[PDB]
RNA sequence: AUGAUGUCAUACUUAUCCUGUCCCUUUUUUUUCCA
């Protein structure tokens, strides 16, 4: 997985280099891959990634979604603007909120 | 750990893996005097092993010229049983 | 500390030695028998004591092995 | 020292109850402390288990993944006589279903002759007093009831190995252990041979508490 | 070799270390005659750079540099 | 010149058998001898008589007929007179002449 | 009540058991002393029960019979009715395959009958040995034994006499034999005073009915035989003439131990004795060469080996009277085939052909070279090669030795098992043929050769093996096309990619080039070397090994057929073997650093060490910095030590601490020689001890022990002062590795400077208030005292006296 | 506790410097810092053999002709921390001057700090 | 202004390892009101 020191230093060359260089991201990353470099930038480190607790419009809309598009997260997601894992870990728990 | 029953004037030797070692002092140089072992960590299958490795008695374990200089040689059977 | 079994071992093993709490009367009547030990083996201090008083080789070493009995007083306590 | 035998090698109570029993006195004392923790329908499983063990599970060749498998499923917290338990359980679950062993490597053999001695231990446990409780889930009483019996067959860790607590002769844990790799720092065994080196068969975790909560005359505590 | 690609790995990190605490403008650092690197503050030692970013990131390094600033306000 | 260190004392057996080494406290030692086949002498390993808190004012080889060699050392104990915090002990302690005895058989040497 | 009292205060075994050594101390001295009045009536029913506990373990056996060897001394009257009980309850233990079992209850029961009262003995075991069981007659028979070992022979030998001259029991006879032959298995040398004395004992039952008597008293033959080692029939010859009939008048058991009892004193035997009783019983020997009996084998056999190996058997006895039966039923597969034959028909073959010579036995085995139990020709050359190695090859003939260079080839070839066996067989054979085997070289070679060639790695090895044993003589041979072949073709087969191969192709190389110098190679290694270079790169052990073998080797003497830069480029490569997982590899490295230091200059090379010096996982610095060492030993350390000190400079930790550790190398190495480099290395030294961290001082320490040892003698005390004053504050400290080089630095330093200033150093904080500190001294004092305790007899201080004691030494102050 | 400062690097002996060594080895590294990988390998597989020299004499003189003892302190004066910052001073026996001590006080520093008496001596002459 | 507590990864030490390891024969033990 990912630890602090390595979050760093990924935040550190990336806000150097550009967010679309990510071979020599890599490079400068012991046992990190391109793949994993992009992954982690867009969904967790990314700063327009608001990691703060739901508007009731957000949740009425997110739920109105998910029934209209049921298990289509990606496509959810962009049209409320939080990630797809964030979006459905939220909707599985009002389904238990009100479980 | 050390048998250190006293010393004795049966020769010891060494393993082709130990060779070349002192016995404590781990040197690799300049080796002055000979090994020697107690009775009891002389007998039998243990006739001629090594006093490291406890591999085959091949090679002869010797002094390092500075376990000589402090007399660190005169205290008998150092086998690590 | 089967170290120590080796070290205690070794306070067995080497009459003169010491540990942290050892007396002073432990400490000095071992150097003073220690003294008279080589006193006797340098076959030269020999000479130099049966000189000094006018004793002669035999009674200089009769009196060392006898004061090497409570060479420094009585015990401790 | 197991309690059968007064100071000057007579018969206890202790020693006749358990002398009825056509069962050895450890497990006897076992059973006994069923009586004391409440755990009487589990030590009593566990004791039909130990009567025939050495067949428990068929490990052939040409299946052997699938068959550590089916055997890998049970494995309990705690050691391999509440694994025995459990499986048991979920035999008779089954409702002594033989298609159940032969999904689950078991051996039905085993398995059925173990229910019989267990069904004729309670109509032996009439006699010998005990009254049919459960531990209601709590293998604490489960793992102190092996203790006050198999108190004796207990080894410690030692940096050379694992070594007996009494005699301090080395010995190794079997390969298929419950708890082979878990390597318990105080552990009890039932078997006690020297295979290929020295084994100990149907081991489990233990606390050297229950040692001095048990056997204070003849464990001592500096000896732990 | 992998051995070369780490030694270089690890001067390219302490490069960006050196922009780092260059960007940040740092008084309170040093790098020892070893090779290591101190808090002039906080007199702790470090092997690496990620080490020492979050020393700087200060709990203890904070409570000191407070107090510091506490008693340079005391006696000027 | 060391205390307990062989060497100071040290006695043969009157025919050629054995010699002992001895020190003034705790040790003493025994050698055997025998020719090779082409009689060029021969030295096994040595015995051992430690005895702990003894002295020695001498020791000396006993003239037996091909038995055991054995030899005759002269004694003391200084150690209770070190246990007495009044010095009687000092006094009344006694020399006790004795022997020690091979057993070249059994390869040891028997108080 | 008083007894049960007494044995309440006697459990202070429990003083003796548990405890400090302190409680040792008060407990056994205490019972030492009150031993007569506790008595031994208590004591011995407490006291068997936990001696024969199960697991009374290995010192609480020691101390107990320390115990009951020391009260048994004190109480030589007060342990008196309790003997039989003792004695029974531990009897098994002398005849019992634990040797220690055997020899603690020996020294007991020593000491029990020794204080005993004696007829107790006598009286109680003379009616168990006419007893019926065999069983109870050997346990009492070797305690008898042992009761002999603590009493003596001479107050029992009539007794003997009437246990061995009893005419009501067989039984008893046969006991009384046992104890004969046991005593003469347990004293040894001991019997010789009455050496004849037991021989009177026992000439009763070798004509006896029954066989268990006859047979043993045999064995009593043989084993004072043993004891009685050539010292010959002056006692032994009352009794030769029994054994004699017997030996053919007899079938089975006797014939096994009696014919193991005469073939122990055909030693102790004379000519015209040993010459009619061998003579005699060889005609049995030829009857018994068929017997399919095991310890039959072995026993006749091992008479053989005496027998007709004596000055007494003739060559042409053996020859024609000992061989051919003997060849015939042991020379079958079966014995090969044996364990146990294998091995000892090697024995006694070996030592027939020490006879009577090799131009019949070699030609009696020829051709079990090519039988079917490859085990069996496996044997042959085991023995052969025994025989060759020990004896020399002089007088096989001509065929003889055809005959026997084709069966080796034969062996060789079908070889199927990695084996020694035909490697050192073959070795040995053409050692042995010396200069013979010149007209077989092209069949030699043409063979390995084919060998060289197979499809499977395994034979190609072996061929590869098979040049490196025989590639001394090879060459002693003048073989110009042949040897000049073997280089050549091997530098061919360079290009492998076995590596079990390839190793092998090295070494033989190798064992070329020892025989042949270098300026003579076939490849001259001016195209060699440079083809080695590429190899030192094959990262696999057996290769490694032998490629840095040859290549150093060949820059120790060669050195000079090749360019200074393919000399570096090796350096280069040499520096990434220091990373193999085998330390002859890297042991192997060193080396060759040095001798490329000398055939090149020093100073590149050591420009290329620093360098390395800067890599980390201390592996490679270990061994780079043992090559720096390596290199200031050869070519003299002025030449490095300035650029090692200037290194010393470079901030880094790693570096350092190479500088600081390659120091300690070096001053090892060079030894009496630095009390040159003494006075430039010490202003870094105190630099490193003065702070830098944990290993520098630890690094810094252990180069002060190094050169304390080296300039023992030479006067430069004053700079070891000035370092102690370093070395000594961090005696406070923790750390394993750092406290013990710092204790290493004062044992060297102690000889190196004496014991006075150690001692004086030493001084103050022997008494100190605190436990740390007082520990410390303590050690140090006590490795200062053990070795050099005699010089500070001059050294102690003077400490006056107090009222109740004096504590001056007036012997020192008389004035002369 | 000596932890917390910075320290400069170790300095040479005279005798070592005079030979002229840390000039080579200081072009020789800033060399090999400028250099990069590719060309480091490059001179690997072909080495600029015999760069520099120094010749011998140069050190086998200043090892054994111009080698001199160092300032050794002698029996007891254990290091301790901040042992080395004691400074050499407590300069008793009058006629005790330094050269700041002339220049700053008005008298002469050098061979005349003999035929200077100070400006404490004036009134030494003048009351004692 | 340096406490222990730690399930902290990194750095580091011992010319410290890469050669010190593995699966059971046979078989037996009396029993209790049914509802
Ligand atoms: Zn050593
Ligand atoms: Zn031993
Ligand atoms: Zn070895």
């Amino acid at each position: 997985v990912w630890r602090n020191t390595e979050d760093e230093i990924l935040k550190a060359a990336v806000m150097k280099y550009g967010k679309n260089q990510w071979s020599r991201i890599a490079s400068l990353l012991h046992r990190k891959s391109a793949k994993q470099c992009k992954a982690r930038w867009y969904e967790w480190l990314d700063p327009s990634i608001k990691k703060t607790e739901w508007s009731r419009e957000e949740e009425e809309k997110l739920l109105h979604l998910a029934k209209l598009m049921p298990t289509q997260w990606r496509t959810i997601a962009p049209i409320i603007g939080r990630t797809a894992a964030q979006c459905l870990e939220h909707y599985e728990f009002l389904l238990d909120k009100a479980a | 750990i050390f048998c250190r029953k006293q010393a004795g004037v049966a020769i010891g030797r060494l393993c082709e893996k130990c060779d070349g070692k002192c016995v404590i002092c781990d040197s690799y140089v300049r080796p002055c005097t000979l090994v020697r072992i107690c009775d009891e960590c002389n007998y039998g299958s243990y006739q001629g092993r090594c006093v490291i490795c406890g591999g085959p008695g091949v090679s002869d374990a010797y002094y390092c010229k500075e376990c000589t200089i402090q007399e660190k040689d005169r205290d008998g059977c150092p086998k690590i049983v | 500390y089967t170290i120590h079994s080796q070290l205690e071992h070794l306070q067995s093993k080497y009459i003169g030695t010491g540990h942290a709490d050892t007396t002073k009367w432990e400490w000095l009547v071992n150097q003073h028998r220690d003294s008279y030990c080589s006193y006797m083996g340098h076959f030269d201090l020999l000479n130099y004591f049966a000189i000094a008083e006018n004793e002669s080789k035999a009674r200089v070493r009769f009196n060392l092995m006898e004061k090497m009995l409570q060479p420094c007083g009585p015990p401790a306590d | 020292a197991l309690g059968a035998l007064n100071h000057l090698g007579e018969l206890t109570t202790s020693g006749r109850k358990m002398a009825e029993l056509p069962v050895d006195p450890m497990l006897s004392k076992m059973i006994l402390a069923s009586e004391k923790y409440s755990c009487s329908e589990e030590i009593l499983t566990v004791a039909a288990m130990l009567s025939v063990n050495n067949s428990i599970f068929y490990r052939p060749k040409d299946k052997v993944v699938h068959a550590d498998n089916a055997r890998v499923n049970f494995f309990l917290p705690g050691g391999d006589h509440l694994v025995l338990l459990n499986v048991y359980t979920q035999w008779a679950e089954s409702g002594y279903s033989s298609q159940w062993c032969y999904e689950n490597f078991v051996q039905f053999r085993s398995m059925r002759r173990a229910r019989d001695v267990r069904e004729q231990l309670e109509g032996l446990l009439e006699r010998v007093e005990v009254g049919l409780s459960s531990c209601q889930g709590d293998y604490i009483r489960v793992r102190k009831a092996i203790t006050a019996g198999y108190f004796y067959h207990t080894a410690r860790l030692t940096r050379s190995g694992y070594r007996t607590v009494k005699q301090q002769q080395t010995v190794f844990i079997h390969p298929n252990s419950s708890l082979f790799e878990q390597q318990p720092r105080w552990l009890l065994y039932h078997e006690l041979v020297l295979t290929t080196k020295e084994f100990m068969r149907q081991v489990l975790e233990i606390e050297s508490s229950w040692l001095l909560e048990v056997a204070p005359h003849y464990y001592k505590a500096k000896e732990l | 070799s992998s051995s070369e690609s780490n030694r270089d790995r690890r001067e390219r990190l302490r490069q960006l270390a050196l922009e780092t605490i260059d960007i940040n403008k740092d008084p309170y650092f040093m790098k020892n005659h070893l090779g290591s690197y101190e808090c002039k503050l906080c007199l702790t030692l470090h092997n690496n750079e990620g080490s020492y970013l979050a020393h700087t990131q200060g709990k203890k390094h904070q409570t000191n540099l407070a107090r510091r600033a506490a008693k340079e306000a005391k006696e000027a | 010149c060391r205390r307990i260190v062989p060497g100071q004392f040290l006695a043969v057996d009157p025919k050629g058998r054995a010699v002992m080494i001895s020190a003034i406290e705790k040790q003493k030692l025994v050698y055997i001898l025998n020719r090779d086949a082409a009689a060029r002498l021969t030295i096994s390993s040595p015995l051992e008589a430690h005895k702990a808190n003894t002295l020695v004012y001498h020791v000396v080889g006993v003239d037996v007929g091909f038995e055991n060699p054995m030899f005759a050392c002269l004694e003391m104990d200084y150690e209770e007179a070190d246990n007495d915090p009044t010095g009687e002990a000092a006094a009344n302690t006694q020399q006790t002449l004795t022997f020690y005895e091979l057993d070249l058989g059994l390869n040891h040497v028997v108080r | 009540p008083e007894e049960q009292k007494e044995r309440k205060i006697m459990k202070l075994l429990l003083k003796i058991k548990n405890g400090t050594p302190p409680m040792r101390k008060a407990a056994l001295r205490q019972i030492t002393d009150k031993a007569r009045e506790f008595g031994a009536g208590p004591l011995f029913n407490q006291i068997l029960p936990l001696l024969m506990s199960p697991t009374l373990e290995d010192q609480e056996r020691h101390l107990l019979v320390k115990v009951i060897d020391r009260i048994l001394y004190k109480l030589d009257d007060l342990v008196r009715p309790y003997v039989h009980k003792i004695l029974v309850v531990i009897e098994p233990l002398l005849i019992d395959e634990d040797y220690y079992a055997r020899v603690e209850g020996r020294e007991i029961i020593s000491n029990l009958a020794k204080a005993a009262g004696l007829a107790t003995m006598i009286s109680t075991m003379r009616p168990d040995i006419d007893n019926m069981d065999e069983y109870v007659r050997n346990t009492t028979a070797r305690a008898f034994a042992v009761v002999a070992s603590a009493l003596g022979i001479p107050s029992l030998l009539p007794f003997l006499k009437a246990v061995c001259k009893s005419k009501k029991s067989w039984q008893a006879r046969h006991t009384g034999i046992k104890i004969v032959q046991q005593i003469a298995i347990l004293m040894g040398c001991a019997i010789l005073p009455h050496l004849r004395s037991l021989v009177e004992i026992i000439e009763h039952g070798l004509v006896d009915e029954q066989q268990k008597v006859r047979t043993i008293s045999a064995l009593a033959i043989a084993a004072l035989a043993e004891a009685a080692t050539p010292y010959g029939i002056e006692s032994f010859d009352s009794v030769l003439k029994p054994l004699w009939k017997g030996i053919r008048q007899h079938r089975g058991k006797g014939l096994a131990a009696f014919l193991k009892a005469i073939g122990y004193l055909i030693p102790l035997m004379d000519a015209e004795y040993a010459n009619y009783y061998t003579r005699e019983v060889m005609l049995i020997l030829i009857r018994e060469f068929q017997s399919p009996d095991e310890e039959m084998k072995k026993i006749v056999l091992k008479v053989v080996k005496q027998c007709c190996g004596t000055d007494g058997v003739e060559a042409n006895y053996i020859k024609t009277e000992i061989l051919p039966p003997f060849f015939k039923h042991f020379w079958q597969h079966r014995m090969a085939l044996d364990r146990r034959n294998y091995r000892q028909l090697v024995d006694t073959t070996v030592e027939l052909a020490n006879k009577v010579g090799a131009a019949e036995i070699i030609s009696r085995i020829v051709d079990d070279l090519k039988d079917e139990a490859e085990q069996y020709r496996k044997m042959v050359m085991e023995t052969i090669e025994k025989i060759m190695g020990n004896l020399g090859a002089a007088d096989i003939d001509h065929k003889l030795e055809e005959q026997l260079i084709d069966g080796i080839l034969y062996a060789f070839q079908e070889q199927t098992t990695e084996d020694s066996v035909m490697l050192n067989g073959f070795g040995t054979v053409v050692n042995a043929l010396g200069k013979r085997v010149k007209p077989y070289l092209p069949q030699i070679c043409g063979t390995v050769l084919w060998r060289l060639n197979n499809k499977s790695a395994k034979v190609r090895q072996q061929a590869a093996d098979l040049i490196s044993r025989t590639a001394v003589v090879m060459k002693t041979c003048q073989e110009e096309k042949l040897m000049g072949h073997l280089g050549v073709v091997l530098y061919e087969y360079l290009g492998e990619e076995y590596p079990e191969v390839l190793g092998s192709i090295l070494g033989a190389l190798k064992a070329i080039v020892n025989v042949i110098g270098m300026h003579k190679m076939t490849p001259p290694i001016k195209d060699l070397l440079p083809r080695l270079t590429p190899i030192l790169k094959n990262r696999h052990e057996k290769v490694q090994e032998n490629c840095i073998d040859l290549v150093g080797r060949i820059a120790d003497r060669g050195a000079e057929y090749v360019s200074a830069r393919e000399w570096m480029r090796i350096c280069f490569e040499l520096l990434e073997l220091l990373k193999a997982h085998k330390k002859a590899i890297r042991r192997a490295t060193v080396n060759t650093f040095g001798y490329i230091a000398k055939a090149i200059g020093p100073h590149d090379v050591l420009a290329t060490l620093l360098n390395n010096l800067k890599v980390q996982e201390r592996q490679n610095r270990v061994c780079t910095t043992v090559a720096i060492a390596i290199v200031a030993e050869t070519c003299s350390p002025f030449t490095v030590l300035p650029a090692l000190m200037n290194e010393y400079r470079v901030p880094e930790l790693n570096v350092q601490n190479g500088v600081l550790k390659s120091l300690s190398f070096l001053f090892e190495y060079i030894g009496e020689m630095g009390k040159d480099y003494i006075y430039a290395v010490t202003p870094l030294l105190e630099d490193a001890l003065m702070d830098r961290d944990l290993v520098h001082r630890q690094t810094a320490s252990a180069v002060v022990q190094h050169m304390s040892l080296g300039v023992y003698g030479f006067g430069c005390e004053d700079s070891l002062n000035h370092l102690l004053n370093y070395v000594w504050p961090n005696v406070f400290e923790t750390s394993p590795h750092v406290i013990q080089a710092v204790m290493g630095a004062l044992e060297g330093l102690r000889v190196a400077i004496g014991p006075c200033r150690m001692l004086q150093y030493c001084l103050q904080g022997l008494f100190h208030p605190a436990r740390k500190v007082r520990d410390v001294y303590w050690k140090i004092y006590n490795s200062i005292y053990i070795g050099s305790q005699d010089a500070l007899i001059a050294h102690y201080p003077r400490i006056y006296n107090d009222d109740k004691n004096t504590y001056i030494r007036y012997e020192l102050d008389y004035i002369l | 506790g000596k932890r917390g400062i910075e320290k400069p690097p170790f300095e040479l002996p005279d005798f070592i410097k005079r030979t002229g060594i840390q000039e080579m080895r200081e072009a020789l590294q800033e060399k090999e810092e400028q250099k990069t990988m590719k060309s480091k390998m490059r001179e690997k597989v072909r080495p600029k053999m015999g760069k520099i020299d120094i010749d011998y004499q140069k050190l086998h003189d200043a090892f054994f002709k111009w080698q001199t003892k160092p300032k050794l302190t002698i029996h007891g004066d254990l290091y301790y921390e901040g042992k080395e910052f004691e400074t050499r001073l407590k300069e008793k026996k009058p006629g005790d001057l330094s050269d700041e001590l002339r220049i700053s006080l008005g008298m002469p520093v050098g061979p005349n700090a003999h035929k200077v008496p100070p400006p404490w001596l004036i009134a030494m002459q003048r009351y004692g």
